[PDB]
RNA sequence: UUGACAUUGUGAAGAGACAUAGUUUCUUUACUUAUUCAAUGAAGCGGAGCUGGAUCCACGUUCUAGCAUUCAAGGUCCCAUUCGGGGCUGAUCCGGGUU
RNA sequence: GCUUGUGACGGCCCGUGAAAAUCCACAGGAAGGAAUAGUUUUCAUGCCAGGUCGUACUGAUAACCGCAGCAGGUCUCCAAG
RNA sequence: GAUGGGGAAGCUCCGUUUCAAAGGCCUGAUUUUAUGCAGGCCACCAUCGAAAGGGAAUCCGGUUAAGAUUCCGGAACCUGG
């Protein structure tokens, strides 16, 4: 039969991201000696709004430490992060809200964002506005922690896996009703093109599965 | 015609550093000397060391580029490295 | 502005362009009171090394 | 006078 | 000097940028030299059978240098004096020749035949089948014969680049009992001290960091 | 989706057969060298220090939108002092594994 | 008053509304530079040079497309009482 | 959209900085071994893609059958040296 939409958005052309106005790629820093074992202090330039995000975005500067210049890193805002804040990532940092830190250096009970699913792949959970991970408990002896994730999910993490003291910025978005559907196509222009959907018994038995009737 | 760039032509090209001969006759500096000795190079003093120089004023040896380009076509340096090759 | 003489582009200061003059003279404060504060935070460290 | 080849000297000081 | 102050670096966390180190530890190399680096390695850390692991067992250095004095007496005719030879074979129409046997097929020839007084054997041929046989060869037909360090060192012996093999088989009145000398001290050496130990399977040994993770958890099983 | 065979290696323990010396199978538990995934500026890994202080740590960084770059100043030993030049250290050692 | 350019503002967004070439400035100070002599081509004046290709005209109820000198179609600027 | 590589019987496909020894610069009488280059520094990936995006610098008067911010006269400006 004719291929429907859901197998034609696998070969790309039409349906890939829009991405023109986008910040960058919202990452924490590479782990690096300082991070694993001391901290290293950057500074808040700006908050920024990311084009089809709704979480909003801040700009950190850093010194490297290797070499005399300035190295800037795009973090996804916590709840409270404010322009020139300084922020303190590594395993010897503080329990403040915006630090990154191992999850093995916090205590239960904490919430953290932008979490690591594995140690040094940058931020993988909690990253969408107003999404946060609950620090359930700890395994020392495997070197585990236990988490809590917005899904309601429990996962078992590496405790060397950083995260960011914290709540995502920007919660409360969906409980806005959009009102229309002008509002709906200009937050999927920003996106991709997933709207407007016409339904499968709408269309014809070639066309759809639920076609026809 | 497009706007030209700086530092390549007046005395940034009619100039030519000690460590750029060497490294354009590929030879050793020892050997750059003695060559310059037989041939007569001597070194110069352009007018704008800044401009012979990118705009520093640290202490150079300036040689004429033409004739560190014919210095590039005398038989001694392929007698240098016939004798390079023997050792 | 590489056809105009220094004088259109800059002002007779440390950071003359680039920064303004209120901003310098906070960046001076801060120099000025952190060095301090940075020599009394060493002095009361070797103190209560020494007491310790 | 002329080049025949790419790499040629022909003795002008 | 007043002028002269002491303004130490910090070099912490968070601190002064780094200053130079060696970095040698960390280098991405050139792919052949990572794969010769690891070639070797993977050669230490696999178990290797006795019929190859009796090649990492080799004359000692002051026996090896009692050898190729013997030998180099022997280094074979060079391309300049043959022709001094032929020149005075052209006017004559030459002594019987001593010289060092070499080349795989006629050693190997001269050891089947029974003609080889002493065998010296290359360690490092790559491919190793090539001399893999000559020692159990060597043994069965009686021919004494070393493994040597250096097929390098027998290609200067027989004024080649390298040499897999060299072979004594006919010598001076005035070295028979340097050769007879060289063969006792050879089998002291190298036949009966090796004897037993090239019955054995070499290269079960562990890396650096395998080694310290071992140690560690016998010391933690023996005491707490 | 399920199973088999090949890729496919190394040990230890509990169980087997030559009729109570080591030649090969079944489990249990480990290992790394194959293979696989990921990252990097292949930068600080692993182990040890009669290193220090109290098994744990570096006591080199947390009021502040500053600054941090020219083989590092200094200490010490030489030179033949001359516009400066070398070494040890500052900045512990070792490794046949970039993490 | 019309058109247009600009300024300081205000409203709107679960939309916050390009990149790079290129140019300048600062921080820093490797260095270079004067006493009967130096410095400064970001001040003025003076000297020399700037190649290749396009450039007519229509742009439509007759110069384009629709088999046509076809009531069709085809982007845009200026615009008086 | 090549290269490094990797697929594919193959015409060729993937991918666009990776998985590459991917290239420039500074100092040297290197304490001399006597005619052989020593010590260092910095590091990222071709090429194409807009005559409406970005962008160095020109105006007025006159002139032709048909040219015109291009020619003529006068007056400027930019870039490089
Ligand atoms: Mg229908
Ligand atoms: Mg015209
Ligand atoms: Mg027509
Ligand atoms: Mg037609
Ligand atoms: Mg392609
Ligand atoms: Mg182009
Ligand atoms: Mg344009
Ligand atoms: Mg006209
Ligand atoms: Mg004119």
């Amino acid at each position: 039969g004719r291929v429907i939409r859901n197998q034609r958005k696998g070969a790309g052309s039409i349906f890939t991201s829009h991405t023109r106005l986008r910040q960058g790629a919202a990452k924490l820093r590479t782990l690096d000696y300082a991070e694993r074992h001391g901290y290293i202090r950057g500074i808040v330039k700006q908050i920024v709004h990311d084009s089809g995000r709704g979480a909003p975005l801040a700009k950190v500067v850093f010194r490297d430490p290797y070499k005399y210049r300035l190295r800037e890193e795009i973090f996804i805002a916590n709840e409270g992060v404010h322009t020139g804040q300084f922020i303190y990532a590594g395993k010897k940092a503080s329990l403040n809200v915006g630090n990154v830190l191992p999850l093995g250096s916090v205590p239960e009970g904490t919430i953290v964002s932008n979490v690591e699913e594995k140690p040094g792949d940058r931020g993988a959970l909690a990253r969408a506005s107003g999404n946060y991970v609950i620090i359930i408990g700890h395994n020392p002896d495997e070197n585990k922690t236990r988490v809590r994730l917005p899904s309601g999910a429990k996962k078992v993490i590496s405790s060397d896996a950083r995260g960011v003291i914290g709540v995502i910025a920007g919660g409360g978005r969906v409980d806005k009703p959009l009102l229309k559907a002008g509002r709906a196509f200009h937050k999927y222009r920003l996106k991709r093109n997933s709207w407007p959907k016409t339904r499968g018994v709408a269309m014809n038995p070639v066309d759809h599965p639920h076609g026809g009737g | 015609m497009r706007i030209k760039k700086k530092n390549t032509r007046g005395n940034a090209r009619n100039f030519i550093t000690r460590s750029q001969a060497v490294r354009k006759l590929q030879v050793s500096l020892a050997d750059f000397r003695r060559l310059c000795i037989f041939k007569g190079i001597y070194p110069r003093e352009p007018r704008n060391k800044k401009k012979a120089n990118k705009g520093s004023t640290a202490p150079t040896t300036f040689y004429y580029a033409k004739d560190i380009q014919y210095l590039m076509h005398e038989p001694v340096l392929a007698k240098f490295r016939e004798h390079k090759t023997f050792a | 502005y590489a056809t105009v003489s220094k004088t259109h582009k800059t002002v007779s200061r440390a950071y003359g362009g680039s920064r303004c003059a209120n901003c310098v003279k906070e960046r001076i404060i801060r120099a000025f009171l952190i060095e301090e504060q940075k020599i009394v935070k060493k002095v009361v460290k070797e103190q209560t090394e020494a007491a310790k | 006078k002329k080049s025949t080849t790419s790499w040629s000297t022909a003795s002008v000081r | 000097n007043p002028l002269t102050h002491s303004t130490p670096k910090n070099f912490g966390i968070g601190q002064a940028v780094q200053p130079k180190r060696n970095l040698s530890r960390y280098v991405k190399w050139p792919e052949y030299v990572r794969v010769q680096r690891q070639k070797k390695i993977l050669s230490i850390r696999l178990k290797v059978p006795p019929t190859i692991a009796q090649f990492q067992y080799t004359l000692d250095r002051n026996t090896a240098a009692e050898t190729f004095k013997l030998f180099n007496k022997y280094r074979p005719e060079t391309a300049a004096e043959k022709k001094e030879r032929l020149t005075k074979e052209a006017a004559a129409v030459s002594p019987k020749p001593y010289a060092v046997k070499y080349g795989l097929n006629h050693v190997v020839a001269l050891i089947e035949n029974k003609k080889a007084k002493l065998v010296l054997i290359a360690n490092d041929v790559d491919p190793i089948e090539l001399v893999v046989f000559l020692p159990a060869l060597c043994k069965k037909m009686g021919v004494p014969y070393a493994i040597v360090k250096g097929k390098a060192r027998l290609g200067t012996l027989v004024n080649q680049k390298t040499s897999a093999v060299a072979a004594l088989t006919e010598v001076r009145a005035e070295d028979e009992a340097a050769l007879a000398k060289l063969v006792s001290t050879i089998d002291a050496n190298f036949a009966d001290k090796y004897d037993e130990v090239k019955k054995h399977w070499g290269g079960g040994i562990l890396g650096n960091k395998a080694q310290a993770k071992m140690d560690k958890r016998a010391k933690n099983s023996d005491s707490a």
